[PDB]
RNA sequence: GCCGCUAUUAUUGGGCCUAAAGCGUCCGUAGCCGGGCCCGUAAGUCCCUGGCGAAAUCCCACGGCUCAACCGUGGGGCUUGCUGGGGAUACUGCGGGCCUUGGGACCGGGAGAGGCCGGGGGUACCCCUGGGGUAGGGGUGAAAUCCUAUAAUCCCAGGGGGACCGCCAGUGGCGAAGGCGCCCGGCUGGAACGGGUCCGACGGUGAGGGACGAAGGCCAGGGGAGCGAACCGGAUUAGAUACCCGGGUAGUCCUGGCUGUAAAGGAUGCGGGCUAGGUGUCGGGCGAGCUUCGAGCUCGCCCGGUGCCGAAGGGAAGCCGUUAAGCCCG
């Protein structure tokens, strides 16, 4: 059933860039959808997002810009010491400073360069190139 | 049995059912040449 | 549908079909069960020394036409008869009964038989303690 | 929601519009809400027979909007809630009348998988009552000892 | 945006009087049940499979 | 011989319509995967630090044997790691609480060859009786076997029998699949729609395990019209252990059991989200219009089914294409 709203959202912004969209509506919104796409705003691949609320868990509205090309979720959400982020970008983007993978720390929701720069290290959710 | 439909096809090959006919009487002979004479 | 167990904890699972179809590897399978070793009459090696028993001839396949030349030979480690294909053009006749002759393999894709000779696993290679390439060529001529 | 058995994708149902407050043409206070809902239970009406009679007559929309609380909490601070859950209840029921049934009629054999997907529900349902309490640990669904129970 | 954002119900709440009595009284367009008129016992909607069959609105109103 | 080649073992990273490959279908145990918010814990997880994980071996620099290999000095790594503390708390877990979108229950009017049980019928076919009427009928490519002069075929009036329910009947419907078609009544299952109804994550998948499961076959007991394996005859043919013809046993039907197989096929496992639509059709609902005022007709919209087509897309292609063979989550 359903399992990983976050992929569901990740996969429908992917679908939806492919096509052209403006905007996308991802439906069993959460703090952590809120924080995926809080980071990619600040790196600069989506546009403007708010949060619309029902009675249910709330929906949010996402503006694109046209600045992706494949976004997902890293669904093992990998566990990832402060020096093995060269290996997982490898795995997950094309060029060595390309895109963003999404990590969970105990310091918040943060991009793999942030997380390096603090010298901590968490857990992998997610991509965006 | 477990089949094949590969072995259904009949390129270069007898009928299936037929083989299997053969097969089954030569089963029957075995056990029957095995167990009691 | 999406692969068996992705989960994060699923790798007992995930190692068990790996296993369950290793064994549907045929080479894997005949590494670990050691059914070379059981089905080999040369037992593991990579040569062997045989005795000589008789000389003949085997017929190419279908399009081909020629009989190559052979011998049946015992082998002494376990008493056991292979036939083996003696390269070059005079060298069964360099060949003799009762010879010592030594016993690779032919070459062959699955250590098997070789070209257009259907059913010879194995080459002779030297014969009473002589190369039979040297035989065929002239030099080293055979002691016995 | 055919699902569970029938994975048909239907979607017959409710559309609660988002209400942070209750309607301002509802008469009705929580108090005599309260009254009613005891007042319907006494006649013997199920918590959900009650909210739909609340719905089409009295015209109150979410008794928990109104009140604050649920129909069965008002039933179990008036000690009125049901012993056993009602969906429980209800399958059970059924269950009952369809081993009557399947007694005077054994090659219903397409009844008899209704049967025993109904009881598939009803273990489903203790389970879930078990580990959460509305139900004793030592509660198990029979047949004899429910029909005993229906009766 | 439209029709599927924030799914809302067809039906309505609509206040109608009964011809007998009188009263004004809130009901739902969608019943299950055959509503009656809580002083004279008088149907005010028919229940159907869908949008009830409405007896004794003549002064109606809908919310 | 081992590794590589080999994404031919695939965690990274493979495939299962037609090439090897989706259990016949469902149910469910363990396991695995699991909606949203709040609070807590801090087990996993991350950071920092203490103690260990021998030396050799590995990397690097620098030195000594002419350089090198080799050796030494030092730095780092390696050993699957284990452990002592301190800190963080997003994610997972554990505990508590709230929710309602997923699912379950309920209600209402409908739909439907869903199933079971009873009753009542419809032709048709076969036999018997009686009447008529005489010399053939039947069958084939052509013939014959066969039936018939004890009266056949044909026609007529009666009786009996067993099976089966035509046309309507459809890319139709119901069902997990197998499968389900005369009508009437009774018992019963499940779904869709409508629903400001209830419960409140109860869910998915399912190893193992269980239930159902076409025809056929078997045990026992009944029945036996038509058809009819085996068999028996007539032809055909070079032959004809067949195809054609005439008969005919089991069987086909019923009862109760076993069997548990199928091109059991959508040759496509199940669930969930996303990615243009168009046009039909079934069911329910809504809104309009028309009406012979009909459980009526037409148009549009929503939901759910079932089909065709189809851009993008996918694919070896055929073809699939919001009922994916597409992307994602299991
Ligand atoms: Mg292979
Ligand atoms: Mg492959
Ligand atoms: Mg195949
Ligand atoms: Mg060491
Ligand atoms: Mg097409
Ligand atoms: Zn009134």
């Amino acid at each position: 059933t359903l399992l990983d709203p976050l992929a569901n959202a990740l996969s429908h912004i992917t679908n939806s860039e492919r096509v052209g969209k403006k905007e996308v509506y991802l439906k069993p919104a959460s703090k952590l959808m809120g924080e995926v796409l809080r980071v990619m705003q600040e790196n600069g691949y989506i546009g403007e997002f708010e949060f619309i609320d029902d009675g249910r868990a709330g929906i949010y509205r996402v503006q694109l810009i046209g600045k992706i090309n494949k976004a997902g979720a890293i669904k093992p959400r990998f566990p990832v010491k402060a020096r093995e982020y060269e290996a997982w970008e490898k795995r997950f983007l094309p060029a060595f400073e390309f895109g963003i993978l999404i990590v969970s720390t105990s310091q918040g929701v943060m991009t793999h360069k942030e997380a390096i720069e603090k010298g901590i290290g968490g857990r992998l959710i997610a991509y965006v190139y | 049995m477990k089949r094949r439909p590969r072995k259904w096809k009949k390129k270069g090959r007898m009928r299936w059912k037929w083989i299997k006919k053969r097969i089954r009487r030569l089963k029957k002979q075995r056990r029957k040449e095995r167990g009691l004479i | 549908g999406k692969k068996a167990p992705y989960g994060e904890f699923a790798g007992r699972k995930l190692k068990l079909k790996r296993k369950k179809f290793r064994w549907s590897d045929i080479r894997y399978k005949r590494r670990v069960l050691r059914l070379k070793e059981k089905s080999d009459p040369l037992e593991g090696a990579p040569q062997a020394k045989g005795i000589v028993l008789e000389k003949i001839a085997v017929e190419a396949k279908q399009p081909n036409s020629a009989m190559r030349k052979a011998v049946r030979v015992q082998l002494i480690k376990n008493g056991k008869v292979v036939t083996a294909f003696t390269p070059g053009d005079g060298a069964i006749n360099h060949i003799d009964e009762h010879d010592e002759v030594i016993i690779e393999g032919i070459g062959g894709p699955k250590g098997g038989s070789m070209g257009d000779i259907p059913g010879i696993r194995y080459k002779v290679v030297k014969v009473n303690r002589v190369s039979l390439k040297e035989l065929v060529k002239g030099r080293k001529e055979k002691p016995r | 929601m055919a699902r569970m058995h029938a994975r048909k994708r239907g979607k017959s149902g409710s559309k609660r519009p988002p209400r942070t407050a209750p309607p301002t043409w509802v008469e009705y206070t929580a108090e005599e809400v309260e009254g009613l809902v005891v007042k319907l239970r006494k006649e013997g009406y199920s918590a959900a027979m009650i909210g739909t009679i609340l719905r089409d007559q009295y015209g109150i929309p979410s008794v928990k909007l109104i009140t604050g609380k649920k129909i069965t909490k008002i039933l179990e601070e008036n000690g009125l809630a049901p012993q056993i859950p009602e969906d429980l209840m209800a399958l059970i029921r059924k269950a009952v009348n369809l081993r009557k049934h399947l007694e005077m009629h054994p090659k219903d054999r397409h009844s008899m998988r209704g049967l025993q997907l109904t009881e598939s529900k009803i273990r489903r349902l203790v389970k879930y009552y078990r580990r959460t309490g509305k139900l004793p640990a030592k509660w198990r669904y029979d047949p004899e000892q429910a029909k005993l129970l229906v009766r | 945006l439209p029709k599927n954002l924030i799914p809302m119900p067809k039906s309505r709440f609509l206040r109608v009087k009964c011809i007998d009595c009188g009263n004004e009284q809130i009901v739902f367009s969608n019943p299950s049940t055959t509503v009656r008129c809580l002083v004279c016992g008088a149907t005010l909607v028919e229940p159907t499979g869908g949008k009830g069959i409405l007896k004794a609105k003549v002064l109606e109103v809908l919310e």
